[PDB]
Formats: structure tokens, C-alpha cells, sequence
RNA sequence: GUAAAGCGCACGCAGGCGGUUUGUUAAGUCAGAUGUGAAAUCCCCGGGCUCAACCUGGGAACUGCAUCUGAUACUGGCAAG
RNA sequence: CGGCCCCCUGGACGAAGACUGACGCUCAGGUGCGAAAGCGUGGGGAGCAAACAGGAUUAGAUACCCUGGUAGUCCACGCCGUAAACGAUGUCGACUUGGAGGUUGUGCCCUUGAGGCGUGGCUUCCGGAGCUAACGCGUUAAGUCGACCGCCUGGGGAGUAC
């Protein structure tokens, strides 16, 4: 059967939101619209910086955006030039004084978004998928992950009938709310069709509530 | 330096309510080419792990064989299940004249000149079981001397 | 142990003539009241020669596993192992325990982790029911692996009480080449015991005699 | 036994086989010797066609048969148990 | 092969002793016996019951069910000679760990009814080695071996044609 979105259910227990501003119903909708379009713009512009999450927090007169990338030197380019450029850009979109403060991810193989998009980038380069997923899980657990499950669905190897293939290793206890299970979904558009990948990475129970 | 040898890889199946799932059984043989040889038979959902665990099992259970100069000491006819094997020592430089299963077992055990035939079923698993036990039943001259309380040249 | 020392304890006792095993004929003095009588003339020298080997093993830093699952004699065998700082199995034998050494290591690690966790803390972080459940699992694991938590590598010698009851253990040992020292009643099959002691295996007094003598010689072998 | 295959069961002639000891016989059996088993062909060592195929010298083999002389453990015959 | 009794008659087993002295095993052809159904002649025929008659059900019921009911079922004498005639396991002999029984002999010791030591015959169920494709067999072998006989050579055609 269907399964609840693992990140969406652990928001209260172990997962922080990705947009932590506050606003009453008067300007709630347009805040959402602005931040949606700005994060989609950033994704489209940093399709090579290998960004994992774009958290957005708004002071009353300002917009603050924190990027989580595996390649900090890339997004900041040379002497922080391009980051200032895109700061001007987000200033345009939000229509608001903007500030960008990048943040790095030390274990890029331990980021469901990162490993999922890597899997998709491999698939679109026409590589046998089983190799991709098993390499990903091996790398992840070699970097000391309590567990990881990878899942690919679609016309794998240009199959006329779409199949579902997954591979789990370690512990991935979705039902335990206390578990730090990072999850993300990516899609790869090939000539045959669009292939969907899902990644769960369990990094250990978090005893002691949210904080 | 243990010589290994894959000799059979079959795909077996088992039916379940949703569908019939498939597994692979690998029958392999291992031998130091110096009178020690074992055989392994592994099962796995896919062939490489199957042959891996088959060779692992074959690394244990390696029996000893009292050959001499890369050949047997006397004709031997081992029988296992529906397969009966007949092996006979041959002159120097004749080679391994045997079926593929028997040839694998023999050449990995280290015998160099022998004549073999396989009567009955040629099912490789039973064939290798038969020939391995038959090899285990050989009797070196000094073994006979011991169990008969005589000198070896007395038997010769 | 002297023949008189055994006889008073009752080492000469054996299972009914109705229930005996064929290979035990050489070790059987005779029958009385339809009861098999074990011959101490064979029992004493074999036990002494086994004590020699046990002293040798312990004097080369050997790890000794005392084995017995009798509900009467479990505590006796456990205390016997403690008196010589040796590992022990006093509860029902687990199938393939030596063969699945890798599997047991995870259980020992879990037992060590649970005891370490209780001392370290985080039980307060766990719910009171969860902390109690962790303690119950630790207690169950201690009841399961109290003797072999400090086993380290596979043992160097085995001492077995009622070898017929513990036949899985001896089959494993022979499969590993680990020597078996066992008290073998008339109903047992003596093939699996490399140093076989034919004697009563139920009576508390004779069992304690075996264990005490073995442990004295093991401490002696350790002392050097 | 269930894959092809124990007659439904029994008696019983011919036939096949036959407990144990001693003696004799030598039929079977074994050993030796002799005679014979055409040549070619097969095999081995050589020789001649420029090589080979082919031809060819010598040998080996022809595992058989027969006769005679012995052997007597085993089977057969005879006699006594 | 099943009430009881009488008359005639076959085999088996046990104890002890005597007797003969290989007189034995198997058996192609041959001979005999041989469930049920069936055939011939003649009796007998209560119950049961192919066929058949009828009533229901059903498209139909030519079946199952119901009401009847003939041959047959029984006896005498012949004939038939076939059955999943099966343990789907030919006969005879020898040897090979155990346990629980049933039945039928028989010896010794007991104070004996009892009871305990033994020793035979047949028979049942487990199970060791061993064997078997496996199932299973397992001292009553499907184990280990001898002697002789019968039988088999892919499935149909066909146990049919002549
Ligand atoms: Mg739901
Ligand atoms: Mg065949
Ligand atoms: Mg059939
Ligand atoms: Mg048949
Ligand atoms: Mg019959
Ligand atoms: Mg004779
Ligand atoms: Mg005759
Ligand atoms: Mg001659
Ligand atoms: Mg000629
Ligand atoms: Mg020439
Ligand atoms: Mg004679
Ligand atoms: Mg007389
Ligand atoms: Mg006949
Ligand atoms: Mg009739
Ligand atoms: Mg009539
Ligand atoms: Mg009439
Ligand atoms: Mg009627
Ligand atoms: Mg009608
Ligand atoms: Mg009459
Ligand atoms: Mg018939
Ligand atoms: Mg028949
Ligand atoms: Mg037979
Ligand atoms: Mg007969
Ligand atoms: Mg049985
Ligand atoms: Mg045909
Ligand atoms: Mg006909
Ligand atoms: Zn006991």
C-alpha cells in the first residue's frame, strides 16, 4: 500500500521545516509563492552546484536564504561574485532586501537529495541502473550510515513494461518516529520515459526530542 | 594456489502464489592438484554469489587422495545415487580421458593419466559425488601393508 | 581423585540395564538390581589423564568451557567455572552455537552494549517502559550469555556433563576439532569424547566432585 | 514393491545345481612338448617411388585346433563311508 | 475357511530318544487345485437383486432415490480357468545390531496361584547398520550371498490379428 511521506511526518519530532518565517493569513499565500519561485530559480541555476536543500527564513524587512551544497567553492564562484549576482536576483524575485549564506554538506553521500539526483544523472547518461543503486548504497554505508534503501521505478533499461526495483541495506525503520530518516525523490527524463528514484537514509535514532 | 573449477550452473525455480521465483545452483570443484580435493554446491538468487558460496563450501570438506605420480594405484568404481563411475590408472602421458565432470574433479585433484567412464545418469552432482568418494576409497600400498601387518615389497 | 574418593560419592552409579549404549561395554563393571555399575578401575586413570591434559591447556593460557544444562546442576557448573575464571554454559544449549560464532558475537556485543548503556545513561531519555524493556532484554541476554560474554576467541577446551544430553555441543566441537572432556554415563555414546570419563552425570555429589577436582587442577595449571 | 517386468497357487518328469571323509580314475581343468593355424591383410623395425598414398624385406601376431607326456588342488565318474 | 455335534481325513508345532544315511533344492513341458460372475441338465427358491415394470427429480433420468421384480444368488453333477487371484515382493538355504507386542508349545527354580529365570513355532508394530530414485524395506529385508525357474527391453497399435 501507500506510505506516508517520511519527511513530512517527522517535522514535529526530528525534522526541521525548510521555511521558518511567520506571517498571518493576510500575506501567507504570496510568501509561499515568492519562496517557491525563488527556490525553483535557485535549483535551475545551481543544477551543478549540487545543492541539497534551500532553507528560507524571513526577517520582517528581509529574506534570508541558506543553501546546502556539496561544492561551496562552486556556488560562490570567484571572490563571492556569482553568489552576489544571484543575491541580486533573489532580491528581484522577492522584491525584498536579500541575503544569501551558503552552507556545506560534509558527507554528500549521506544526503538523500544528493544521492538521488546523482542516481538520476547516471540514469540519463544511460548506465545500467542496478550498478548505480548498489554503488550508491555501498558508498553510503561505507561512510557509516545506519541504513539506506534505494528505489527506482519506470522503464528501467528501456523496458516496454515499467518495473519497480529497490535495494535495502542496514536498518530503515520508517514506522519509528524517533528515527532520523532523511528522504528525497528525484526524476530522470530519458528517451524511453521518466524514471523515478526515492532514497531513504537512516542515520540513527535521535533520543531526546526535537532539540 | 588452490585450483578451482566451475562445472555446473543450473537455474531452478519455486512457485509462490504471486509468481514463480528463480534461483541458481552452482556446482564447483576445488583441489590443490596434489591429492586434496573437495566439491561445493551453492544456491543463490543470482549466479555470482552462488558460485562464490559454492567455492567457499568446496574450500572446506577437502578430502585426501593417495595417488602416485599423478595417477591412481588401482582401478576404482564408485557408485552414488543413479550414477556409477569407473576410473582406471593409465600409462604415462595419456592424459585425462574422462567426461567433463569427472575430468574437472580429476584434473583439479592432480591426477594426470587416467581413463574414466560414467555409466547411468550423468547428472553432474551425483557424478562428482560418486567420483570423489571413489577417489577417497583408493588404497596406497603402504596402507595395505599396515592393515595387513606386512612389508610393502612383500605386497609387490 | 582416588577410587575411594569416587565410590563414597557414588561415581560407580549408572543407568538401568534396560537403557545402555553398545560401545560402553568395556567401561561397565557389571549389573546389580538391573542397574549398570561403572568400573572405577577405568574411571580413575582416565580422569587423571584428562586432568593432565586440562592442566596443560590451562597452563598454556587455555580458555575452558564448562558445559551442563541439567536444571539441578546448572548452578554447580556455573560456580565451577567461576572458581577457575573459566567460561560456562549452564542453560539449554543453542544449536550450532560454535558453528554460528559470528552470530553469537552480535548477541555478546548487544549484551555488552545494553550493560554499558545502563551504566552510561540515556535510560532517562528512553521512556520508562522502554528503559524497563531494555533492562529485561539485558537480563534475558545475561541469562542467555552470562558465561561466555568474556569468551573472546572460540574456547580451547570443553568440559561436558552427561555427554548424551549435550550431543549437539560435542558434534560441533568435533566439527571444529575442539577437544571434548565429558562425564559419560552408560547410556551415552563415547565416540565424540577424546578424553572420556565414564561416570554418573545426574547425582549432585559426583558432579560436584568432578567439577571441584577439575577446577582445582585448572587453578593449579594457571598458577605455574 | 510403486517406473516394463514374480506365472493365481501347488506337485512333479526331463534338465540345472548339490552337505562331509577316504580311496581310485584323469573326463573337465592346469603345465610342458610337438604338429598345425596358406599367402596377402593388421602391427613393429627398415627399404624404394622427389613426399605421401602405394610397393616392398624381416619380424611380431594369427588369441585357434590337434596329439603326446605329466600334474591331482577343484568339479565330474567309481567304491567305501 | 465362522452356530453345536458325530463319522472319515490332510497338514503344522513341541520335548526326549532311537532309526535311515545326501535319499536334497529348483523345475521348461505335464498334471492338479483354483474368488465372483457365466454356461448345461435337474431340483429349490425366504431374503437380496442385473434385466424389466412403475413413481418422483430432471431438458431427459434411459442413473443416482422410491415401489415392485426375473435370471442369478442355494443344492447335485459337469463345464469355464479368469480377478487390483496384491505383500502389486517366485521357491529353497546361510549370515547380520535392538525394542514393544499377539498367539501356541516346552524346561528349570520357586511356598505355590502367582512369580522369576530360559528355550522353540507362527504372527504384528517401531526402528540401527545396510540398501533404495525416493517413498520406504529393515532377522518374516526391498541387507549380505548362493541354486533354479518365470518375466522385461520406450508409449500407443495390442494382450489385438492370424
Ligand atoms: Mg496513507
Ligand atoms: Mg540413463
Ligand atoms: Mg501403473
Ligand atoms: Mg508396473
Ligand atoms: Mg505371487
Ligand atoms: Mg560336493
Ligand atoms: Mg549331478
Ligand atoms: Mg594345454
Ligand atoms: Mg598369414
Ligand atoms: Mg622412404
Ligand atoms: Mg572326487
Ligand atoms: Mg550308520
Ligand atoms: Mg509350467
Ligand atoms: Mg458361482
Ligand atoms: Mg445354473
Ligand atoms: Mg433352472
Ligand atoms: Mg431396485
Ligand atoms: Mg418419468
Ligand atoms: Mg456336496
Ligand atoms: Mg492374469
Ligand atoms: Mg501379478
Ligand atoms: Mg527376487
Ligand atoms: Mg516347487
Ligand atoms: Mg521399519
Ligand atoms: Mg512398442
Ligand atoms: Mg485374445
Ligand atoms: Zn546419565
Amino acid at each position: 500500500g501507500q506510505k506516508v511521506h517520511p519527511n513530512g511526518i517527522r517535522l514535529g519530532i526530528v525534522k526541521p521545516w525548510n521555511s521558518t518565517w511567520f506571517a498571518n493569513t493576510k500575506e501567507f499565500a504570496d510568501n509561499l509563492d515568492s519562496d517557491f519561485k525563488v527556490r525553483q530559480y535557485l535549483t535551475k541555476e545551481l543544477a551543478k552546484a549540487s545543492v541539497s536543500r534551500i532553507v528560507i527564513e524571513r526577517p520582517a524587512k528581509s529574506i534570508r536564504v541558506t543553501i546546502h551544497t556539496a561544492r561551496p567553492g562552486i556556488v560562490i564562484g570567484k571572490k563571492g561574485e556569482d553568489v552576489e549576482k544571484l543575491r541580486k536576483v533573489v532580491a528581484d524575485i522577492a522584491g525584498v532586501p536579500a541575503q544569501i549564506n551558503i552552507a556545506e554538506v560534509r558527507k554528500p553521500e549521506l544526503d538523500a537529495k544528493l544521492v538521488a539526483d546523482s542516481i538520476t544523472s547516471q540514469l540519463e547518461r544511460r548506465v545500467m541502473f542496478r550498478r548505480a543503486m548498489k554503488r550508491a548504497v555501498q558508498n553510503a554505508m561505507r561512510l557509516g550510515a545506519k541504513g539506506i534503501k534505494v528505489e527506482v521505478s519506470g522503464r528501467l533499461g528501456g523496458a516496454e513494461i515499467a518495473r519497480t526495483e529497490w535495494y535495502r541495506e542496514g536498518r530503515v525503520p520508517l514506522h519509528t518516529l524517533r528515527a532520523d530518516i532523511d528522504y528525497n525523490t528525484s526524476e530522470a527524463h530519458t528517451t524511453y520515459g521518466v524514471i523515478g528514484v526515492k532514497v531513504w537514509i537512516f542515520k540513527g535514532e535521535i533520543l531526546g526530542g526535537m532539540a | 594456489e588452490l585450483q578451482e573449477k566451475l562445472i555446473a550452473v543450473n537455474r531452478v525455480s519455486k512457485t509462490v502464489k504471486g509468481g514463480r521465483i528463480f534461483s541458481f545452483t552452482a556446482l564447483t570443484v576445488v583441489g590443490d592438484g596434489n591429492g586434496r580435493v573437495g566439491f561445493g554446491y551453492g544456491k543463490a538468487r543470482e549466479v555470482p554469489a552462488a558460485i562464490q558460496k559454492a567455492m567457499e563450501k568446496a574450500r572446506r570438506n577437502m578430502i585426501n587422495v593417495a595417488l602416485n605420480n599423478g595417477t591412481l594405484q588401482h582401478p576404482v568404481k564408485g557408485v552414488h545415487t543413479g550414477s556409477r563411475v569407473f576410473m582406471q590408472p593409465a600409462s604415462e602421458g595419456t592424459g585425462i580421458i574422462a567426461g567433463g565432470a569427472m575430468r574437472a574433479v580429476l584434473e583439479v585433484a592432480g591426477v594426470h593419466n587416467v581413463l574414466a567412464k560414467a555409466y547411468g545418469s550423468t547428472n553432474p552432482i551425483n557424478v562428482v559425488r560418486a567420483t570423489i568418494d571413489g577417489l577417497e576409497n583408493m588404497n596406497s600400498p603402504e596402507m595395505v601393508a599396515a592393515k595387513r601387518g606386512k612389508s610393502v615389497e612383500e605386497i609387490l | 581423585v582416588s577410587m575411594r574418593d569416587m565410590l563414597k560419592a557414588g561415581v560407580h552409579f549408572g543407568h538401568q540395564t534396560r537403557y545402555w549404549n553398545p560401545k560402553m561395554k568395556p567401561f561397565i563393571f557389571g549389573a546389580r538390581n538391573k542397574v549398570h555399575i561403572i568400573n572405577l578401575e577405568k574411571t580413575v586413570p582416565m580422569f587423571n589423564e584428562a586432568l593432565a591434559e586440562l592442566n596443560k591447556i590451562a597452563s598454556r593460557k587455555g580458555k575452558i568451557l564448562f558445559v551442563g544444562t541439567k536444571r539441578a546442576a546448572s548452578e554447580a557448573v556455573k560456580d565451577a567455572a567461576l572458581s577457575c575464571d573459566q567460561f560456562f554454559v549452564n542453560h539449554r544449549w543453542l544449536g550450532g552455537m560454535l558453528t554460528n560464532w559470528k552470530t553469537v558475537r552480535q548477541s555478546i556485543k548487544r549484551l555488552k552494549d545494553l550493560e554499558t548503556q545502563s551504566q552510561d545513561g540515556t535510560f532517562d531519555k528512553l521512556t520508562k517502559k522502554e528503559a524497563l524493556m531494555r533492562t529485561r532484554e539485558l537480563e534475558k541476554l545475561e541469562n542467555s550469555l552470562g558465561g561466555i560474554k568474556d569468551m573472546g576467541g572460540l574456547p580451547d577446551a570443553l568440559f561436558v556433563i552427561d555427554a548424551d544430553h549435550e550431543h549437539i555441543a560435542i558434534k560441533e566441537a568435533n566439527n571444529l576439532g575442539i577437544p571434548v572432556f565429558a562425564i559419560v554415563d552408560t547410556n551415552s555414546d563415547p565416540d565424540g569424547v577424546d578424553f572420556v570419563i565414564p561416570g554418573n552425570d545426574d547425582a549432585i555429589r559426583a558432579v560436584t566432585l568432578y567439577l571441584g577436582a577439575v577446577a582445582a587442577t585448572v587453578r593449579e595449571g594457571r598458577s605455574q
